[PDB]
RNA sequence: UUGGCGGUACUUUAUAUCCAUCUAGAGGAGCCUGUUCUAUAAUCGAUAAACCCCGCUCUACCUCACCAUCUCUUGCUAAUUCAGCCUAUAUACCGCCAUCUUCAGCAAACCCUAAAAAGGUAUUAAAGUAAGCAAAAGAAUCAAACAUAAAAACGUUAGGUCAAGGUGUAGCCAAUGAAAUGGGAAGAAAUGGGCUACAUUUUCUUAUAAAAGAACAUUACUAUACCCUUUAUGAAACUAAAGGACUAAGGAGGAUUUAGU
């Protein structure tokens, strides 16, 4: 008994009416956007709504939508007993039914296994799926303790002699691990017209970025914007910072580099070309050789940039002097 | 029934906590476990307010020997404190806590270092008459 | 604490609306601007102009429409045109509407020498967004 | 940091890569195959694969450099070590076959032998007790150790040295006396161990 | 200027001054001012067809007009009256009954319980309080909290009634889940022929002793006053009952249904001996009437009839037959319960 | 039965932090700027943390609210025995904020108790439940992360602001209102913050931060002061900049304190 408006829930019959709604909607979508009707597909739909109400909302939550009612609409909020009250599940009093329900599954197979009675590893590679997944699944809510007892009964199910018949129950709840390899990623070797190999890479530091282009065959021949690396670099840390990632792998004197450097200062345009260089110097060298330059630093750019002044404080993280009290 | 049964003068509390605490731990009198642990004694604390007392016990350099020196010690921390009043060395004796004491480890380390070091040469809302008004 | 633009919690019988919910800092990303001219886009004149004739606009709007109105206008200008977008409670005969909407479309015209238009959408209610 | 927890430091030795197989300890071993699957911080302007890169000198440098002005601090190193080159050159051309043999004419082992020779066993860390200020002896772990030797000589140069001098001539004329163990920056370590042996009774008076 | 004006909403919140320093930790009345304001009517009394008066009169196309200064003040001084009949209004109120008291809350009736799950109305119940305090406790949202805890009772006049305790921090709050948790603790007591209960009843809840006894038609309801309310709500008309101890009204409310419902009828007497259960009235003379008679087997063995009983009476009931003057508050002329 | 604070000083805890470690500063000199004091015919407000380059992203006139002196009386508006009011109370308030604070709580409606002043957890589970607000998430810094910004409820300080504006109550209407002219001064003073110098990792010159040639202690370094010229803005130079000399003190700054991962 409070102001606060009672809890909105759906009906079946309420979410039948909004996917006709829905159907007629894309009907008419389809007339609009002159396609036809019969191939309209969801994609089509959320093209077309945002040519027909463009809206640069940062969050793409609060952007128009006309998106199919299982969607938008929560999944779980579907009647669960007849016109005469009973119950469609025989757990439905459990609170729980389909957390439950797969419970009552899973221990009925470990008995039949324990009772009747290899290696395991009949899957690799594969994690148990998270409480947010299994959620899904269940279409109910799952505490914690919850999540740990239901894999605790899966992992007892793989102990056992597994038919092929539970392999396939097990694999339900395994999902592909993600597999990210931090490998390089070797550009190509074009040709010159002169008909010489050669590969180039951007790199970027600070606010500097170069564009080099590295020659398969040279005697060490390095020119910067158009003009020599000992002249455009007078300073020795700068051309020592060149000389990384050629006297890493020993390559030394045996490629041509032609770099174009603009942006930043000094010390941030050596840097920007030593990741350009190191990262066109990759399609030249054996795969063991980009691990190795990848183990030094040599092909991670920089992220370290300078950060903003903020109002009321001297600097970054400089503060103004606390007044003597 | 049993089940609901179960400046000056800090320093001379605290210096004759540590000299009877010293001799509790020379004896099995509180455990056998405790006697074996061989314990050091650093110094005893009282709080200004007296809420507890800090015994500082001189730690090893085994990390395993000190966290089953520590478990011990407090254990029985509760019982030594039963001893003090039953033997009538203070009328009232505060929670005792045991606190570590790495400082012998580093008195040792001193000496070996200065022995090498290179010194040189020399009401009406509350009421009903609102409400029953309308 | 920050008390610019945010409708306070109350105990939870508070109805507030979609514009009202949310805090200055959402802006841009979950609401949109009220009012849409060219005059604070980069190298553009004006917007002095622009923002004054849209205080006017929001006062007279409220006064001409004293209770009747849901929520905030919208302001669209397109050219020299004005066009006034503002959410109506039913609580007026029909008829009166179309007097208010000649009389403020003419009157607005000739203080401000442009085409001036009135679109008016009724609802049955103020429309709640959630009840803080 | 803009590099996440999980990043990892790079590892610059050219040898190790090229190493054998075989001659890498499983250790070692486990690292590298770990490491395919991590993520690797960049490394800095400062860390190369040069075989005339000196961690120690690199690191001097660093404490000599005011305001971000690493060309003028690696400069006023870079004259250092010839400035002491060229001193050892005088004295060794300057000596007989017999003395010549003792000279050392390399720079780079004059000043990694002369910062050892200030390095300090034990310290003095200056606490508060009963209303005075009691240091006690302290043991100095190897970073603090090495700093206060590069500290001190840094500090001896820039303040004692007269106002026309450079300090490629007071830092040399000092790396090369301390080498010797007969410089100020000795007995500004011999100083720190006296005062110890003079408080080695109060140690007790240490809360850390 | 124009442009500094403000809305009512923000006027009348800074006149007030509700949210304050002062007011959370220790009279101005807001008014509406667009309550009587139609909306084309101005000072002037210009007539603006379609706004404020008919568009077409008598098949008549109207045209703008303005009312005469006589026309206009007549207008302004029926606005002037309707206004100061508006606050007339505000001033009258319906006056409901008092309880035990002007300016108490004990017997004072609040109408029946909300509606059901199911709809199911219970307008047949009637809600009577028997205690309100207003308790504060010491919790940081106010440093002393505040919280009122209302004890009620409910019945239907027809043997079915209730009580219960309902605490919240607002009195309307603690009303609502008193008188609803009531209706869901209905106890049935049994009335003899529908006015009385069916024999004496002593007790001792606690520390309160209740002593109730049966009496005759028209001898009323001689009672605490918390026990003529709940009398009420239960439906009997004719006992008298006396209180003794501790007046906790709690203890009360919840000796008396323990007592109320724990009553043997005549029915299960005759049961539980197997014996005729007959009844003698003064005003019928001998005639024997039969009230209960077992279900089952009629019994042969008389009930021991004792020469001299062991029942354990009452001081207080037996000092009256003694002889003994009574106080001079007893059996007083009192209005009709 | 609760709430509190007492000496919660005890164990873990903070993370550019309480001490320690590290770097550059403040504390000394010269100036710039705020405040207090003295003081003037001459604003006001802020004024421990959470004031002191604060309202001001800005005072030669204007700004201006101050003071002296002279003048106006239906005195901005369609109307009004009305206009106007920076007049008192921020201890009547709205509005917009500081603070604890990127702290973690605030918790309505139901249900249960041998009556409840209150309480309501156990996961191999024992009466609690299904929803909000904040946090989290989301979005922004235009790949990705991280970081930074933004966000941060309820209370605490009757904290700050009637002088952004609006407003309750009280006060002035030939004056507490309106306008014009000219002033709103100073320091053998204290203190907060900033700036520059004290130099050799320096000074000047050309390049450019590479390199080179000179200077390098009595004025060498070293005056964003005073003074002297020219110039820009302006009606007004009392302002700012650029030269010129004049050049004084200062030789790295006691206890002590600020910021930075
Ligand atoms: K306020
Ligand atoms: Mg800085
Ligand atoms: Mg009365
Ligand atoms: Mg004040
Ligand atoms: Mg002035
Ligand atoms: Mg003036
Ligand atoms: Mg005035
Ligand atoms: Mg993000
Ligand atoms: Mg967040
Ligand atoms: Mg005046
Ligand atoms: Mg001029």
């Amino acid at each position: 008994n409070v102001q606060a408006s009672r809890q909105e829930s759906y009906t079946e019959d309420f979410i039948k009416k909004q996917i006709e709604e829905f159907n007629i909607g894309k009907r008419h979508l389809a007339n609009m956007m002159g396609e036809d009707p019969e191939t309209f597909a969801e994609e089509d739909i959320d093209r077309a709504i945002a040519y027909l109400f463009p809206s640069g909302l940062f969050e793409k939550r609060a952007r128009p939508m006309m998106k199919h009612p299982e969607h938008i609409f929560p999944k779980q909020r579907a009647t669960q007993w007849g016109e005469d009250g009973r119950p469609f599940h025989f757990l439905f009093y459990t609170g729980k039914q389909s957390y439950y329900s797969l419970m009552h599954d899973v221990y009925g197979k470990v008995m039949q296994l324990e009772k009747h009675r290899a290696e395991s590893r009949d899957l690799i590679g594969s994690r148990w799926l998270i409480k947010e997944e299994l959620e899904e699944m269940l279409v109910e809510k799952l505490s914690d303790e919850d999540y740990a007892q239901f894999i605790r009964l899966l992992e007892k199910l793989l102990t056992l002699p597994c038919g092929p018949a539970e392999e396939e129950f097990v694999q339900r709840f395994r999902r592909s691990v993600t597999i990210q390899s931090k490998k390089q990623l070797i550009e190509p070797v074009q040709y010159d017209e002169q008909g010489m190999a050669f590969s180039t890479s951007e790199g970027r530091r600070k606010s500097a970025t170069a564009q080099a282009v590295v020659y398969e065959h040279g005697s060490g021949k390095i020119h910067v914007n158009g003009v020599d690396y000992l002249i455009y670099f007078p300073i020795t840390q700068d051309r020592e910072q060149l000389m990384f990632p050629f006297h890493f792998l020993d390559r030394l004197e045996r490629h041509d580099v032609t770099c174009t450097v603009s942006g930043g200062g000094r010390s941030a345009q050596a840097g920007a070309i030593r990741l350009a260089m190191a990262r066109a110097l990759c399609s030249f060298v054996t795969e063991d050789e980009v691990e190795w330059m990848r183990q030094a630093g040599l092909l991670t750019p920089d992220p370290r940039i300078r950060e903003r002044k903020k109002p009321g404080q001297e600097g970054a993280r400089r503060k103004f002097t606390w007044k003597k009290r | 029934n049993l089940l609901k049964k179960f400046s000056i003068r800090l320093r001379v509390l605290n210096g004759l906590l540590y000299k009877s605490l010293t001799e509790l731990l020379c004896t099995p009198q509180v455990s056998q476990e405790v006697y074996d642990l061989n314990v050091e004694l650093s110094k005893v604390s009282v709080t200004s307010d007296f809420s507890a007392c800090r015994v500082y016990w001189k730690t090893g350099v085994s990390a395993e020997q000190n966290k089953h020196t520590e478990s011990v010690l407090q254990r029985s921390a509760a019982y030594m404190r039963h001893l003090l009043i039953s033997q009538q060395t203070l009328r009232n004796v505060p929670p005792i806590v045991f606190v570590q004491d790495k400082r012998d480890l580093v008195l040792a380390e001193v000496d070996r270092l200065l022995a090498e070091a290179d010194f040189g040469p020399p009401h009406r809302d509350a009421s009903p008459r609102s409400f029953l008004l309308g | 604490k920050n008390r610019a633009a945010r409708v306070r919690v109350a105990k939870g019988n508070k109805p507030v609306s979609y514009e009202e919910a949310h805090a200055p800092h959402y802006i841009a990303h979950r609401k949109g601007w009220l009012s849409l001219h060219t005059g604070n886009l980069d190298g553009e004149d004006h917007a002095a102009e622009r923002t004054l004739e849209d205080v006017f606009l929001r006062k007279f709007m409220m006064g001409t429409f004293p209770g009747c109105l849901a929520d905030q206008i919208v302001l669209k200008r397109r050219a020299n045109q004005v066009d006034i977008c503002a959410l109506v409670l039913r609580q007026l005969p029909a008829h009166k509407f179309y007097f208010l909407v000649g009389y403020s479309e003419t009157l607005l015209s000739h203080f401000y020498k442009c085409p001036v238009r009135l679109h008016l959408q009724t609802v049955p209610s103020k429309v709640v967004y959630k009840y803080i | 940091s803009r590099y996440a927890p999980e990043f990892r430091e790079p590892l610059i030795d050219k040898e190790y890569y090229r190493k054998p197989v075989a001659e890498l300890t499983e250790e070692e071993k486990y690292d590298q195959e770990l490491k395919k699957t991590q993520f690797i911080k960049a490394a800095a302007a400062t860390e190369t694969s040069s075989v005339f890169a000196d961690p120690v000198i690199s690191k001097f440098t660093n404490m000599m450099m005011k305001g971000g002005n690493k060309v003028l601090a690696r400069s006023l190193m870079a004259q250092t070590l010839e400035a002491v080159k060229r001193k050892q050159f005088e004295k060794y051309r300057a000596a007989s076959a017999e003395e010549q043999a003792t000279i050392e004419r390399n720079p780079y082992r004059i000043f990694h032998e002369a910062l050892k020779n200030c390095e300090p066993v034990i310290g003095l860390v200056p606490i508060l007790k009963g209303g005075h200020f009691y240091q006690v002896p302290v043991p100095l772990a190897d970073r603090r150790r090495r700093f206060l030797a590069m500290k001190w000589m840094i500090t001896e140069c820039r303040e004692n040295k007269p106002r026309r001098t450079l300090m490629p001539e007071k830092l040399s004329h000092e790396l090369l006396e301390a080498f010797h163990n007969r410089g100020p920056v000795i007995k500004r370590k011999h100083n720190m161990h006296k005062m110890a042996e003079a408080n080695r009774a109060l140690a007790h008076y240490r809360w850390w | 200027s124009f442009f500094t004006k403000l809305t009512a909403e923000e006027l009348w919140k800074g006149a007030l001054a509700e949210t304050g320093a002062g007011a959370r930790k220790g009279k101005k009345k807001r008014k509406d001012l667009n309550r009587g304001q139609i909306i084309g009517e101005g000072r002037s009394g210009f007539l603006w067809p379609g706004l404020n008066v008919p568009l077409i009169k008598s098949g008549v196309v109207q045209n703008i007009g303005q009312r005469s200064k006589e026309e206009q003040q007549k207008v302004e001084a029926t606005m002037v009256e309707q206004r100061e009949e508006w606050d007339r209004k505000r001033k009258i109120k319906v006056k409901r009954e008092r309880g035990w008291s002007g300016n108490t809350w004990g017997g004072v009736s609040i109408g029946p319980p909300d509606p059901g799950p199911n709809g199911e109305t219970y307008e047949d119940f009637d809600t009577r309080i028997l205690e309100v305090r207003n308790v504060f406790n010491m919790t940081a949202k106010e440093g002393r909290k505040k919280s009122v805890r209302v004890l009620v009772a409910v019945g239907n006049g027809n043997g079915a009634a209730g009580f219960a305790i309902g605490k919240a921090a607002d009195r309307g709050d603690a009303f609502r889940k008193a008188k609803n948790r009531a209706i869901h603790y209905l106890h049935y007591i049994e009335r003899y022929e529908g006015h009385t209960i069916f024999h004496d009843i002593s007790l001792r809840f606690k520390r309160t002793q209740i002593r109730m006894k049966k009496q005759p038609r028209g001898y009323g309801l001689r009672c605490h006053r918390a026990i003529i309310t709940i009398c009420r709500l239960i439906g009997i008309k004719d006992m008298y009952a006396r209180v003794t101890g501790s007046m906790n009204m709690l203890n009360l409310t919840r000796g008396l249904f323990h007592g109320l419902a724990r009553q043997e009828t005549h029915q299960h007497l005759a049961d539980k001996k197997g014996l005729h259960v007959v009844e003698f009235r003064e005003e019928c003379g001998p005639l024997p009437i039969v009230v209960a008679s077992p279900h089952g087997a009629l019994s042969k063995e008389p009930e021991p009839e004792p020469e001299v009983p062991d029942t354990k009476l009452d001081w207080q009931d037996v000092k009256a037959m003694q002889g003994l003057k009574r106080s001079v508050w007893f059996n007083l002329k009192r209005p009709a319960t």
